[PDB]
């Protein structure tokens, strides 16, 4: 940067939204280990044959896969052969978490959360 | 607020953040060069052919109406930067020494409607339904979901509105151009609907007048718009660079012996919110 | 835009370095004109035969075009159709202004404004 | 500086610019959970038999 | 944090303190000339070779 | 060679004033000096090196 702007001009400086990760008041737990592939942040998390995090994908096989079992919430984002923290309980936010494609309506994405510490409930 | 019976542990309500928004203001420099062809001359005051007052009198006299005209010039800026942001939701800040720049505020472009009151079967009702559109658009839109109460004609427009058709507002009884043509009950049910009519003309800067609110358009806005007037840094020496609305200032060259007097702020007038207001082009 | 950052990292926020535009003591005069072609900011400008600035365009041509004779210096970028302030006198630091290709050496660069109330020369 | 005879102007000298670093700091959480199986076992000092 | 006023007054104040330094350097480069050649090339853009 | 300073002879002397439009604003420093060895025999300089 070398000159300062003269002329009048308007400019959005940004939009902000917050990421409401919690839906309820249940107990939040965690844990980490690596990933096996690169994780966003609040992605939902399966285990693959090896045992590293890998991003859930039901469907996954003609036997489904281990990685098709959600069995936590990320933390934070990492790649590969990084730790990944992620949430294992708590009573998490529909929409702020990283579903894939067909996982697309609340049903769906309670289902994947049924018996679990986890659940998934809408904000009001 | 939600319904939970008193067995379960509550409902969390989601949030919402907000888009932040900035601008720069325009910048101002009128300025006269005063010759002893300016201050020796008999102007208006002068006891016309009796020496009364001397040429150094007679420039005061002169230098205090220049800043006076100054001041003025100024004042019919942020009028017309005003006037352009509320309708438009924008200002094109122009000259001769200055490049356009569009400051757009952000309207959205639903707000910024036309439609046709010169085609054959317009009624009253339809029209005043194109005002009530235009409330239900910035009902929708706005910050606040503020129901406009004043609508502001212009001339044409409130000329094809009657020939199809047929307390604070004292504050404008006495002015030029402004008219308050009171109120009309009409099918809007929202709010009552202040009418005016502005007419003003302004001096454009080619020194062409102009007509400071579209004349072939209306225009509805509502306090909501809590509109700032901004005033920038003054970009000069004198006075330190603070921010002033405006700054007079007179330096004069040794020889020949010529007063220079220049005045210079930096304005803008910015809605805050530029959806509590909409446009209407109505004509053809 | 919604998340903060919770974990550790470096940022080059950024760098600033002056423009210098004056490089001496004459008096610093300006006017205000229709621009006839996008010009840039301390972009040196000459008036074509329209009357409009346009960026300076020595060789413009067999008899020289009016492009090809300099007249001033953009106070403000502009494009066409818009009015540009430009310096009409003034010194200034041949390196800040912006050059038509071919005019490298401040030796050329001096020779567009000699017989001109702008000069141009450099720092030290 | 620059010689310059005394009769003219004197000559204009240019100056430098900045540059800007930014950081984030690291987070740190150890935690115990303290059992009574961790307490109600002897401690060295402690004597034999009743402790 | 400062007005643009104060901007101007620190920027002064250092180059009145860099116009102080390289008088000063010119000093100690004079001086290192003479010592060391017994002459000095005084020149500039705005000074013939002397 | 000023007319600050009365003509006076210093190390050197600070001058400062600006233009009123634009109000760009100047900053300069006069000095006179030159580096006198009163007995320029009293040094030596022997190149070492090719």
């Amino acid at each position: 940067t070398s000159l300062p702007n003269y002329l009048a001009g308007n400019g959005d400086l940004g939009s902000w939204e917050p990421t409401q990760i919690f839906a309820g008041e249940a107990d939040i737990v965690t844990e980490g280990g690596a990933a096996g592939a690169d994780i966003e942040i609040y992605q939902v998390i399966a285990k693959n044959a090896a045992g590293a995090m890998v991003p859930h994908d039901p469907t996954a096989t003609e036997v489904p896969a281990p990685q098709s079992v959600a069995i936590g919430i990320a933390a934070q984002p990492a790649k590969s052969g990084q730790n990944v923290p992620y949430y294992i309980g708590g009573v998490f936010n529909h929409a702020a978490l990283g579903w894939h494609a067909s996982l697309d309506t609340l049903a769906k994405r309670q289902a994947v959360f049924d018996r679990t510490n986890i659940h998934i409930g809408n904000l009001y | 607020a939600p319904f939970v019976a008193p067995n379960v542990q509550g409902r969390v309500i989601k949030e919402s953040g907000y888009n932040t928004k900035t601008f720069k203001p325009a910048y101002v420099k009128p300025k006269h060069v005063i010759d002893p062809n300016m201050i020796i001359p008999r102007q208006p005051g002068e006891a016309l052919g009796t020496g009364t007052l001397s040429i150094a009198q007679r420039r005061d006299r002169v230098i205090a109406y220049l800043l006076m005209k100054h001041r003025a010039m100024h004042e019919n800026t942020w009028e017309w930067m005003a006037a352009q942001a509320a309708q438009y939701g924008y200002v094109d800040v122009q000259g001769q020494d200055y490049p356009l720049v569009r400051v757009d505020f952000g309207r959205d472009a639903a707000l910024t409607m036309t439609t046709d009151w010169t085609a054959a079967g317009v009624t009253l009702m339809d029209m005043i339904a194109d005002l009530r559109d235009g409330q239900r658009l910035v009902s929708d839109k706005s910050m606040s979901g503020t129901v406009i109460r004043d609508y502001i004609f212009g001339g044409d427009a409130w000329d094809q509105f009657v020939k199809v058709g047929g307390n604070v507002t004292r504050l404008w009884d006495d002015v030029e151009g402004v008219q308050y043509m009171g109120e009309l009950v009409g099918a809007n049910g929202a709010g009552r609907m202040r009418i005016w009519v502005n007419t003003q003309k302004y001096r454009d800067q080619n020194d062409q007048e102009q007509f400071l609110m579209k004349q072939k358009a209306v225009m509805g806005i509502s306090s909501a718009i809590e509109g700032v007037r901004c005033f920038g840094a003054i970009l000069d020496k004198g006075a330190g660079y603070q921010a002033l609305d405006y700054f007079p200032k007179m330096w004069d060259q040794e020889d020949p012996s010529v007063e220079y007097l220049m005045s210079q702020g930096a304005p803008l007038m910015v809605p805050a919110d530029p959806n509590a207001s909409f446009l209407l082009t109505v004509m053809s």
